[PDB]
């Protein structure tokens, strides 16, 4: 049980709950997960399935983005929508609660990956917690572009539930006795007094 | 004199024949736009052809008997079948010359291989009578099929049923057959499976118990073959005790959970003989690096970056 604070890297690739508040959601957007295919001669349908680092709890070989268009037999292919899976994905960047900062320090802040179903539980904001695995990812300056290697690594949580936190009714149901109870009240003279002073 | 003959058509520009005991006919698919020796096998026989070989010729249209395999009548003693990457040819039509006459006395080995997805071919079990007051149609499947050692259906579109019907009609014999391909067969689907039409279903358990004394099968690029429709052949092990070769390779679902504990209950059985999962992308490092040093299997490939499986002269005569 953590918050941006003191989720710490000891914490990777480790299960934690992470107390604070949403800031900078993104817009949603459908990630590519599985391509199918008709192949316009050979008749049947083929498929891709795709991997990233936040698709996967586990690492595996990246899947670069690319539509297949052509057979093992060089027949050419006819992307098939609908039958294609799309998965909702959306990026959060939870705060610290300003709260729990100790003095003269800013509040870290970290970004939740949601995806699916997730997506779109909260707003910015909402006070929340959540639960997901604590992950590092890329190349981390390792990779020989990069001349300065003291450039950290990217570190996000893989979202497995999202709790708004609303308590530390718009239209209400009415009972039998709330509807006994506002007509015979409604047949004194001083509501207007009684409801006003309430 | 000559008795074996291999014509390899690479290009395109523009009787008994007793002495023959091998045809070979490998033509480039890309150029070779006709069936070079079709009115020669049509009309002549060649009666002591052991073995004939077409591959990669296109079947005419305007000659149904072409496409009804009328011509293949003409050679008995027929010892061996391949036949692959015809583009027009069907293994819908071939099952109809299998049901219809006792075209062979003996085939040791069979291997069609068709390369686009025709419609979904069943095993014709349809008996008709002329009438009533008439016997009827012997079908020939059994007499002809009975001496199979070798089956080979890669990518024929064959459906699960149908194979089905071969072993439970006992059309395949169970002992004489040892080495059995389906590979890369899409109307293939396993008892674990809930997304289906139930005549493309394979009762894995029904057929091993009938053919168990196989050496050698091939499930490659079997996509069908999850790790959930590998459980099947988990609780079949002792039903498949004689395999020693087993292809399952560029299969891009099936993770190493499923080969791992097919290999620990095979184990029950003294390892597996060998093993082919070049190209699977699910096969984990760890895992097959374990199963090398538990050694779980004499021989394991995985070559992850091997792409394509039709080793040419080994693997298949479609050319190059």
């Amino acid at each position: 049980a953590l918050s941006p604070r003191t989720l710490t890297a000891q914490h990777l690739n480790k299960l934690v709950s992470v107390e604070g508040i949403v800031t900078k959601t993104s817009l949603v957007r459908p990630k590519l997960i599985r391509s199918v295919h008709y192949a316009a001669k050979t008749g049947r349908f083929h498929y891709r399935d795709y991997t990233d680092a936040t698709t996967t709890l586990t690492t595996r070989i990246p899947t670069p983005a690319i539509y297949p268009t052509e057979d093992t037999e060089g027949n050419k292919l006819t992307t098939e929508y609908g039958y294609s899976t799309f998965i909702d994905h959306q990026r959060i960047t939870v705060q610290e609660m300003p709260e729990m900062a100790p003095a003269g320090q800013l509040p870290r802040s970290i970004d939740v990956i949601l995806d699916d179903d997730l997506v779109d539980k909260t707003k910015p904001g909402d006070r929340v917690n959540v639960v997901g695995v604590f992950k590092s990812l890329g190349a981390g300056g390792m990779n020989q572009s990069n001349s300065n290697t003291l450039i950290g690594f990217k570190t996000l949580i893989l979202g497995n539930t999202v709790y708004p936190l609303h308590a530390r009714a718009a239209r209400q149901m009415l009972t039998d006795f709330d509807i006994r109870n506002i007509n015979k009240l409604s047949k004194k003279k001083d509501i207007f007094d009684i409801l006003s002073q309430s | 004199l000559l008795k074996k003959i291999e014509l390899i058509f690479v290009n395109s520009l523009v009787v008994i024949y007793s002495e023959l005991e091998k045809i070979t006919l490998i033509c480039d698919k890309k150029k070779i736009k006709n069936f070079p020796l079709c009115r020669a096998l049509l009309r002549g026989q060649f009666p002591l052809l052991q073995k004939l070989t077409i591959t990669g010729v296109t079947f005419p249209m305007n000659n149904q008997d072409i496409m009804n395999f009328q011509w293949l009548l003409n050679f008995p003693d027929l010892k061996e079948l391949w036949i692959e990457d015809n583009d027009n040819c069907e293994l819908s039509k071939f099952l109809q010359l299998l049901k219809f006459s006792n075209v062979w006395k003996n085939l040791e080995k069979l291997t069609f291989r068709e390369n686009k997805l025709y419609p979904i071919v069943n095993l014709d079990e349809d008996q008709p009578v002329t009438n009533d007051d008439e016997v009827p149609s012997m079908l020939f499947y059994k007499e002809n099929l009975q001496n199979l050692e070798k089956l080979d259906l890669m990518g024929t579109s064959i459906s699960g049923s149908a194979l089905t019907r071969l072993c439970e009609q006992e059309y395949l014999d169970g002992r004489k057959l040892r080495s059995l391909n389906i590979g890369n067969c899409p109307n293939i689907q396993f008892p674990n499976n809930h997304a289906h039409t139930a005549r493309m279903i394979l009762d894995v358990n029904a057929v091993l118990k009938r053919l168990s004394k196989l050496e050698e099968i091939n499930l490659s690029h079997l996509s069908s073959l999850n790790d959930s429709t590998m459980k099947s052949f988990i609780i079949n092990v002792p039903f498949l005790e004689n395999l020693k070769r087993l292809d399952i390779s560029h299969n891009f679902e099936i993770t190493g959970i499923s080969i791992y504990e097919f290999l620990k209950k095979f184990q029950m059985d003294q390892p597996l003989a060998y093993l082919n999962i070049d190209g699977c992308s699910q096969v984990s490092h760890i895992t097959v690096n374990m199963i090398r040093a538990q050694n779980l299997v004499t021989q394991v490939d995985c070559v992850y970056e091997r792409d394509v499986w039709r080793k040419f002269g080994i693997n298949s005569y479609s050319y190059s």
